């Protein structure tokens, strides 16, 4: 990741506020709320008929902690995303034939729901580097499809 | 749109693909597949390798929904309304594949149709294809 | 296709930002150029540094086209001739640029408006800003 | 730029047989036809109403032979694409302002013109190939751009 050090550390130093657990759910709700066609990976969730009903599934909720437990990961191997990924890249495309440019709308998603929390605090050079992230993060995801 | 230099464009250069339809959408797929292989991911049910005869049948399918795109080229978000619906609410197919398809389906064109595929000729079928995208992924939300 | 609903949520949201239009303008704007750096290459004319006049005024600009749209939510196309017009003719703007905008501007109103930033409502901006891009980008060829 | 030795076969085994010069011509012009807003850039270039005074233009030739000379300088150097392009890609950004997105749409059309005049011959694979070139040449021109 060409990231900047005052990059690297201006994420970090958001990263380390985040409660995971509201910022997972809302970010995997939102989604599948604002891009409906995401859903069709997620049949065996139950009820997602409407944003209510999305925001408030439980196994939204509970996938999405899981989902930006992964994210967590990638942000101690920033230098290494590529080889801190492989693994979920080949189940993202050999079991579960997601396509990546998925992979890129929920980054942006993240990204919105990180303004949404952190308001002014959200400046446009943390914003900067944390698109660089997210961008970084789908490459990794994407790499091993084939 | 489509002016009515595009449409005179279109009905010639498809008229010259005439009964080869089918096997210039079973090459476009292939291209496709193999140049831009995320494209796969959308079909894990079918057998993927070169000559096979679902990538034939489904090639097929594709070039006579384009047929008849060209064939009601006037009314064509109420032609392709249907598939409109299938893309958008079975298949659920996100919306940069199509532009992937089109390009295939040009080079595809352009592979075939030496003397056809002049600079009018490809500009008027690249807004053709994009157009027909666009009506497809109309209705996804 | 917008629906009721989602008018009806966009025309709420755009009321709030009400007399900071110009200002989140800016703000978007500011956004885009540190975010995605290649859309700089559309504004060689201009100082690009933070707090930059230029950008200010321009920001109002792109603001109050927006509110006009708003206002014209049933009748886009024509509300925004003039700019489609501009955008596809004279300033020549790549049509993949339109989406990096929106998403800074979704980001703008997020970061400021966190009670009516909900999930209907984000989802319904999103495709209003969408559909702005279509009217601007309808007319390129 | 993942290539394999037999894509790079393949890419350099077609090479040798294009006429860079009608070929660079053929690209340029078809770029400012298919996507007229690229005629941004070239309104010095004279006359580019309809497609027969962009294709004939004289200047529209002789700056495709230019741009396809640097690419052919690509072609040779793989392995190496950032370096070989650094130079091109600081002029392109700094004093010529334009946005990557044209390398991309350049690109696709080089595509198509290669298909037009080698038919059968520019099979699935070779395509494959170009395509992946294609995409590693405008991700170095545009690698420079800050
Ligand atoms: C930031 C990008 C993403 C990351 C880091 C990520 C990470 C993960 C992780 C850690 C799992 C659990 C795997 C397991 O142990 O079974 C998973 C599962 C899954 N992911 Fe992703 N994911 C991402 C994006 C997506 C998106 C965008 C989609 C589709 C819209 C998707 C589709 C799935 C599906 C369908 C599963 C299986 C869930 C289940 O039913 O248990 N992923 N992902
Ligand atoms: C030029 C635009 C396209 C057209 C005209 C088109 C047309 C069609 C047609 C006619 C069918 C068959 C529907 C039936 O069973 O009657 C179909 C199915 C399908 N299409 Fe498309 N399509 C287009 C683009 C795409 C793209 C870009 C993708 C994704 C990369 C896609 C993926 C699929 C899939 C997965 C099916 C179901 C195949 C099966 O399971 O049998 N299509 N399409
Ligand atoms: C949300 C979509 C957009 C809207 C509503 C919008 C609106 C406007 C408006 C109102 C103007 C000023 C026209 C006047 O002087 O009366 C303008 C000009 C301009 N726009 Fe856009 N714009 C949009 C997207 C973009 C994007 C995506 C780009 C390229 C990144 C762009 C580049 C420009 C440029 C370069 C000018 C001329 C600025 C100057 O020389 O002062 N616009 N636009
Ligand atoms: C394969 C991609 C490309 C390569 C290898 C390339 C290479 C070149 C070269 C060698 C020059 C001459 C540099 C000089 O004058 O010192 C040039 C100039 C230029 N390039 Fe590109 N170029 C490419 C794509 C593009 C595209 C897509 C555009 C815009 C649509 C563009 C816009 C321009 C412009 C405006 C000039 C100056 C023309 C003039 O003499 O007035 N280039 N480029």
């Amino acid at each position: 990741m060409h990231l900047t050090p005052e990059e690297k550390s201006a994420v970090t130093a958001l990263w380390g506020k985040v409660n995971v657990d509201e910022v997972g759910g809302e970010a995997l709700g939102r989604l599948l709320v604002v891009f409906p066609w995401t859903q069709r990976f997620f049949e065996s969730f139950g009820d997602l008929s409407t944003p209510d009903a999305v925001m408030g599934n439980p196994k939204v909720k509970a996938h999405g902690k899981k989902v930006l437990g992964a994210f967590s990961d990638g942000l101690a191997h920033l230098d290494n995303l590529k080889g801190t990924f492989a693994t979920l890249s080949e189940l993202h495309c050999d079991k579960l034939h997601v396509d990546p440019e998925n992979f890129r709308l929920l980054g942006n998603v993240l990204v919105c729901v990180l303004a949404h929390h952190f308001g002014k605090e959200f400046t446009p050079p943390v914003q900067a580097a944390y698109q660089k992230v997210v961008a970084g993060v789908a490459n990794a995801l994407a790499h091993k499809y084939h | 749109v489509l002016s009515p230099a595009d449409k005179t464009n279109v009905k010639a250069a498809w008229g010259k693909v005439g009964a080869h339809a089918g096997e210039y959408g079973a090459e476009a797929l292939e291209r496709m597949f193999l140049s831009f292989p995320t494209t796969k991911t959308y079909f894990p049910h079918f057998d993927l390798s070169h000559g096979s005869a679902q990538v034939k049948g489904h090639g097929k399918k594709v070039a006579d929904a384009l047929t008849n795109a060209v064939a009601h080229v006037d009314d064509m978000p109420n032609a392709l309304s249907a598939l409109s619906d299938l893309h958008a609410h079975k298949l659920r197919v996100d919306p940069v594949n199509f532009k992937l398809l089109s390009h295939c389906l040009l080079v595809t064109l352009a592979a075939h149709l030496p003397a056809e595929f002049t600079p009018a000729v490809h500009a008027s079928l690249d807004k053709f294809l994009a157009s027909v995208s666009t009506v497809l992924t109309s209705k996804y939300r």
